[PDB]
């Protein structure tokens, strides 16, 4: 109310907070193959997750996890989580991680076709031990 | 994804339509705005966003405008900007952006000029108040030691004069001739803290004011106990306005050359700034107040006034009687009527500035806890100013902020540097948890570098435990101290090398703007009323309204949190 | 001959003048350049043929109509000056409103 | 007292609710704010306001912050600002301030930097528009001539490159290697227009690259005639990266090592200045436009093809034919469908900057006029766009203008210096009459002097009259033109003493902010919608709509104001 | 409308401005004493206008004319005006003119008296010949 | 008249043109200035009068003949352009072989 709020205290408002509302979602399923656990947050570039984590790893090319800024998701060994992925924004420029890109991540221009540098990448990917 | 308000909150903390208590005040704030989108939110830590190739840029160097310093998801509290919640983003020891900051591979809506990359370190604002520091334009240079307080309230800049534990210093802020100027300068080397020093403004012709001008002053103190003359007033003006500096009045208690009135005529329209404007700490008696109505006028009032209480008549008699080792000068000095009117023209934007009076009377270490006490003592009797907005108390809180913040700035005609959270300016800032706004702070960032921080058991696992007390950090220590501090001075001895010739290694600024400027270029404090106080029972008159409220029993943000 | 730079630059207006009346006698309607250029040196000339600066100013505000001009180009012409040299020197001639 | 609009506008000209016509066009202005009060109002001559003690104050010298120079009650139409009413205050060759103008002795309301002293100079603004300073982002340095082109129709910052009438500065925009760098650094000198020069991209390692930017470009161009392969973007944009500087290009029209999807692909998501975006200029036929899709692309056309006209075909076919000594490369170049398509998508806010290729197929002296042209011709063919507001064409107007203005700025990292009438910015300044809108400016400032103006007869009486043309001024003559004129250059450069080395006497200015910019960081044109070609009737739909606009007759600030 | 509007034309709106609305309103009775026209402008400091014009003179202290910003007053020989007058702004600080104030000319604080700079003000102006 | 650079440059073809024009009618064989500048300003003056780019451009490669012109001169003028002023804007007019 006002009466009633600690000191410091915040007084919120009810309504929701809604994000990541206009991105396109993109569902995988995630079996974790090792002994140990293995956790990935927000903002790591999905595609170049632990090699032990085994999932459709072409999907996830340009792909995060579709959760709450600095969370994060926790596979224990030997599940089964399905997992909401979405894309990356601004330039789609994804360097480090794995090295597996060190690049654009986009789609371009060409609906019902893929670039050749993702099929690269994918590839690499393959022969670099990252389970499919 | 949908999530709610209040899982938001715990992550991220408040965002627009929040409100967040202003300690055990009764004052709560309103975001207004939210500059840092949904979804996309700059965190540091392990498994979070502003790690490599992610929230940060991993492959910009620095000259590609990445960031120094980051502060993410803060709460702006700045009596230009309002109340909003933003990323603050620090290079070159100066605000380069307010907004979303990132990394524009991997996200849309970074804001220019806050990409975080290799560069930049962090801060973590989501449960915090970022201010603009403090500044304290009525300081005694009693004690060194005065700097420590003040950045333990958070003030960061001085500006006054003294020379030491001289009773010319304990009376006055005046560092008197170019001599004592050039020392005091070289002094103040060692301190953590902004400085401004002001020169005695009692002469007769341009010669011994120039003296001082060109030594590096930025301003001329009006003083009683040197002569409050007409005289004084008229030559320290004229000099000023020559100088482009500022001139400050104590005036004549006594009445001796004048009644305020004839005063008022020796300003001969020109800007000037008045001290303890009220009266209790000098002035012309028992109707200085009235100096408040005019344009040229820059008002202040010291701080040991502020709030009115009960113990406060009592404490101010006897302050007096031995600060002038002393009946009928006593209890027209000390008015009960003037002091609650005092209070009143506050909260009207009458009364523009809040300062100290540094152990001549006030408390160096209080100005952001007593202006805090005062809107708060004053919601409470008075209610809500009428342009409050009903459910919240931003237009008042940012009244009081601006009379610590960005008004003095304006008054000595540093605005331009420092004084609010805005692009361009010097990272001189403080943050606060609101559990503890306006009384205690978590740290105080002084020239882009944390020099002040409430820090525990340096031996200790964690930086958190017991006991917690404040302390120098980095920014205070070695060569750094001064690259972060900036002495100001006059233009006059900026261009004759004041900085080579008394070998000064703290940034050397020169003051600009003190002399065009009014009472209606004040921020939220540009009303001009007329006011009159009766001769007999010094009751106050506000454009016709009896101008007083009742004294307060309890303090807020006051014996619950000091031990002192 | 010795021209003055005064000398060179009117030159500029004979050459526009005589394309522009080439243009109005083919009923083009004229463009603004072209309609400053015919008042300017309709004055010129009166200057040149000894009348008074009173004189010329009447026959220059009245070379010009509405019709021989492309719509609104009256409101791009309120005043055309011109400085010629009259029997008693060079003078300033204001045509006031020029296109009626 | 009272006074009618009508009478108040004939003194001082428009505010706020009226409304102004844009030449003979059918755009219509609205003045949103008018910062400079009612009853102080501040023009200049023989009995009025700007006197001595009166307007103008008359004790302060410069260093108090007086002007030297204002621009008085005028509209200035910016893409940030908007369209608002004030006084504008020049000092130092930067804009100080815009709001009142004045001395606050006797007046009221002054803001703060704005006001008028015995520095001062004035210019009489009623009756005007102030504009920033076009700038060409697509010069051929073929003639030096250009200059007077194009400060003839408000442009003055040229972006290019060349060495003269050589066949490869005929087609391309390239200045090629550190000695043809740095003698057109030292030519340019001559000029009073802006410079930044563009190098040669067309290379395999670093070496050749690095070269060219210690030298001093701003930028790489990449064209089809010196080779538009995937490996010369992809080292130029690394190396771009690497040195915050700009990519240009104009792309393979032949398809020989890829088509446009290759193209893009090469781009590797890293920012890019795509020039003439649809093609008719140079680029993969039938479809380049489709780089417009693209959040990296910071897209440009050149200025032929807007707007287009029933000429428009003929033209180009014949053309193309001659710029290239030649008919199924014609036919396959010259497109009415995507021409017409180019045109919608300016509209639309999805290509975000008009330019020349100055003497290489367009007109330098017909960005403004052509701008403008197109706003209208869209205007009658679509109507409002959906974002204006029903009584006024702001909206419009107003992204088109960022076009010239504020977005190539933005593109080639000079924002922070030139292209908005923006506080803090260098003062590159077009004065208009709104009966010559975009067709013939009264004049330009350039760096806080008058450089060209139109002036007739140097001997005569006055100012006015006959002939009238286009003349340099004082700021285009001696030292000053030097002074008043920036030399664009890498950072690398200056860092190595190009200025020095070069032995320029211009100003010498960092690019910086090229590289972490993206489509949505331009102004009102930040669109990026799916566009989609047909390969065999080259029709365009963008989000699945067929873009298209049938060709106009009769063009608006055309034939009646042009002898050319 | 828009369909009528000249080239560069102006489409007004209908309310009229009002100015000076707030400033107390000082009427003086002006006679021209001279032989030549006397002009006087909106901003001019009327206490200190040409000796030859007879007015109540303290009256004007501190005064302009509430007119128009830009505008003027023409007195000419031997004819009387009534002129409204007004206070100045800002800083109520008057440098140059005659050479009577260089100086405030504000009001001050002391209701029902005047302050005396003044009256040598008005003084000065007696003995410099300035027609009361 | 606020004339541009563009518009006073053309002030030259307009000048050598009438002289070209006047030796024609008096039977003199043209040379390369001179049949040059009647070609650019028959083009010129058919965007003014508000002909189309096709229009003008077939009107400037008929207004000179073989005869017309000194032995020669046709191989110096393989093709003519000049940048005139439509209704629709400035465009570019290519004129190919105008001497037949
Ligand atoms: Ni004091
Ligand atoms: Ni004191
Ligand atoms: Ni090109
Ligand atoms: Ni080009």
């Amino acid at each position: 109310s006002e009466q009633n709020t600690p000191l410091g205290g915040c007084i919120l408002a009810d309504t929701p907070i809604t994000f990541n509302e206009n991105k396109p979602v993109t569902k995988v399923k995630v079996r974790n193959t090792g002994d140990r656990p293995i956790q990935v947050g927000s903002h790591f570039h999905f595609f170049e997750v632990n090699r032990a984590l085994e999932f459709d790893r072409a999907a996830a090319y340009g792909k995060r996890l579709n959760i709450s800024s600095t969370t994060a998701i926790r596979f224990e060994p030997g599940d089964e989580t399905e997992v909401p992925l979405i894309p990356f924004g601004g330039k789609q420029t994804l360097y480090g991680f794995n090295n597996l890109v060190d690049g654009w991540t986009g789609e371009g221009v060409v609906p019902n076709s893929e670039r050749p540098d993702k099929l690269e990448a994918i590839r690499r990917a393959a022969e670099r031990g990252f389970k499919s | 994804p949908q999530i709610s308000r209040q899982e938001y909150a715990g992550l991220f903390g408040p965002t627009t339509g929040d409100k967040i208590r202003l300690g055990d005040t009764n004052l709560f704030i309103e975001i207004e705005k939210d500059l840092r989108g949904y979804g996309e939110e700059s965190v540091y830590g392990g498994g979070k966003s502003l790690r490599d190739g992610m929230g940060a840029n991993n492959h910009l160097t620095r000259d590609n405008g990445v960031l120094d310093l980051v502060i993410t998801n803060v709460t702006i509290v700045d009596a230009r900007l309002g109340v909003i919640k933003a990323d603050v983003g620090i290079r070159d020891g100066k605000i380069a952006g307010i907004g979303k900051s990132g990394n524009p591979g991997v996200m849309d809506g970074v804001t220019p000029g806050l990409v975080v990359g290799v560069s930049t370190d962090a801060i973590s604002g989501e449960h915090l108040i970022l201010t603009a520091a403090g500044i304290d334009t009525h300081i005694h240079l009693i004690s060194p030691q005065q700097a420590y307080h003040a950045l333990s309230n958070g003030v960061a800049t001085f500006f006054g004069g003294g020379i030491g534990p001289t009773d010319g210093t304990n009376g006055t802020t005046v560092t008197p001739g170019p001599w004592n100027i050039r020392q005091m300068l070289r002094s103040v080397e060692g301190l953590p803290v902004n400085v401004g020093i002001l020169g005695k403004g009692n002469s007769y012709g341009r010669g011994p004011l120039l003296e001082q001008a060109i030594a590096g002053v930025v301003g001329y103190k009006v003083h009683e106990d040197w002569g409050a003359t007409a005289n004084a007033l008229r030559h320290s003006l004229r000099m000023a306005d020559e100088m482009d500096i500022q001139v400050s009045v104590h005036t004549d208690s006594l009445n001796e050359c004048g009644y305020v009135e004839d005063t008022i005529d020796a300003f001969e329209g020109r800007t000037i700034h008045t001290f303890h404007t009220e009266g209790a700490g000098g002035g012309h008696a028992p109707d200085i107040i009235r100096v408040a109505s005019q344009p040229n006028v820059l008002p202040s009032s010291t701080n040991p006034t502020l709030p009115y209480g009960v113990n406060s008549q009592a404490e101010l008699f006897d302050m007096i009687m031995v600060c002038h080792n002393l009946v009928s000068f006593a209890e027209s000095r000390v008015r009960p009527e003037t002091i609650a009117a005092e209070n009143v023209l506050h909260d009207m934007g009458v009364i523009s500035m809040f300062s100290s009076d540094s152990q001549a009377m006030g408390r160096v270490g209080e100005n952001w806890l007593r202006v805090m006490q005062t809107a708060n003592a004053m919601k409470a009797s008075r209610g809500k100013l009428p342009e409050d907005a009903p459910g919240n108390d931003n237009f008042r809180v940012l009244r009081y902020v601006a009379k610590i913040t960005i008004n003095p700035a304006i008054a000595q005609g540093v605005s331009h540097v420092i004084g609010s959270v805005e692009v361009g300016k010097m990272a001189d800032l403080v943050l606060w948890d609101p559990r503890f706004f306006g009384a205690k702070p978590k740290m105080v960032i002084k020239g882009g570098m944390i020099n002040w921080a409430a820090m525990g058991d340096p031996n200790a696992s964690l930086p958190t435990p017991q006991p917690v007390f404040y302390r120098p950090m980095f920014g205070a220590m070695g060569k750094t101290m001064q690259d972060t501090c900036v002495t100001f001075v006059s233009q006059a001895a900026l261009d004759d090398g004041v900085k080579e010739k008394a070998g000064l290694d703290r940034q050397v600024i020169a003051v600009k703007n003190c002399r065009t400027i009014s009472k209606h270029d004040l921020v939220r404090n540009d009303q001009t009323p007329n006011i009159e106080v009766d001769p007999e029972t010094f009751a106050v008159k506000v454009d016709g309204v009896h101008a007083t409220c009742e004294p307060i029993d309890t303090a807020a943000m006051n014996q619950r949190y000091f031990f002192g | 001959m010795q021209l003055t730079p005064r000398e060179v630059e009117k030159l500029m207006i004979y050459t526009l003048s005589d394309v522009a009346f080439k243009r109005k006698a083919r009923g083009l309607k004229l463009n603004y350049p072209e309609a400053v250029s015919i008042i300017t040196v309709t004055a010129m000339e009166g200057a040149r043929d000894g009348k008074s600066v009173e004189d010329v100013m009447k026959e220059a505000s009245k070379v010009l109509t509405k019709d021989d001009v492309m719509d609104g180009v009256a409101d791009l012409i309120p005043n055309v000056q011109v400085e010629a040299i009259f029997t008693d020197g060079s003078r300033l001639v204001t045509v006031h409103d020029p296109i009626k």
